[PDB]
């Protein structure tokens, strides 16, 4: 339970739980009951039972023309690792200055801050999608 | 002699056990070996009492202690038995010579 490094904690418990599968897989495939029996008698002897709480821990919830800077974003969504459909934040920023550096004088920091402004947007949106196929694989 | 036998039965039988034991220790008795002693647990679980019970009804029945017409009929079946012996043996014979 990571409360700055969520996604983190996340892909490590997921991957844990990965290893942990193939793990029981194979001494099934032979044999062992004493190690099986106490994770069973934590896991449910009478307290929220321990995989209970487990689930409860993963939390189910989650100057510029705005239909064009959506498919601008739109553009720069990356399926990150995990499946999460991510707004890469760093090439929308990229091109969102490019597009401003291309009664223009005037107008350049609201065209900036418009720039940062999808930027943020962009970051917060692959936030989302992290946080998605994070609690996706849990 | 055959109470002898039974005693140094479990003479050796103990002193392999210990022959099991004292060498084959070290983080070795495993997978099949361990699924054997397994089993071995499982058969001591898997009748005592119903054999104290019997022991004590023989004990009862020990303290307790402490037809001319039917004699045919038993000639009878006996006669028979003896009768199909031979054949018994006719068919063994036929067979080993079928070997």
């Amino acid at each position: 339970s990571v409360e700055e490094s969520e996604i983190s904690a996340m892909n490590q418990m997921s991957w844990l739980m990965k290893t942990a599968t193939i793990e029981l897989r194979i001494t099934s495939l032979n044999r062992q009951r004493s190690h099986t029996q106490r994770l069973l008698h934590l896991l449910l002897d009478d307290v929220r039972r321990k995989i209970l709480r487990i689930l409860d821990s993963i939390q189910f919830s989650n100057f510029f023309d705005r239909s064009q800077i959506e498919q601008v974003i739109a553009n720069c969504e990356h399926k990150n690792r995990r499946g999460q459909t991510v707004c890469n934040v760093k090439l929308l920023h990229r091109v969102l200055v490019a597009e401003v550096n291309a009664a223009a004088i005037g107008q350049r920091p609201l065209l900036m801050e418009e720039i940062n402004t999808i930027l943020q947007y962009v970051v917060e949106r692959n936030k989302l999608l992290q946080c998605l196929h994070a609690k996706r694989h849990a | 002699y055959k109470r002898k036998l039974m005693e140094l039965s479990h003479r050796v039988l103990q002193v392999l056990i210990k022959q099991e034991i004292q060498r084959k220790s070290g983080f070795a008795i495993q997978a099949e070996e361990e699924q054997l002693r397994v089993q071995l647990d499982t058969i001591q679980s898997e009748f005592k009492g119903r054999l104290n019970e019997l022991m004590s009804q023989i004990r009862m029945q020990n303290h307790f202690g402490a037809l001319r017409e039917i004699k045919q009929h038993l000639k009878q079946q006996q006669e028979g038995v003896s009768h199909l012996i031979s054949i018994i043996k006719d068919n063994h014979e036929d067979i080993k010579l079928i070997e």
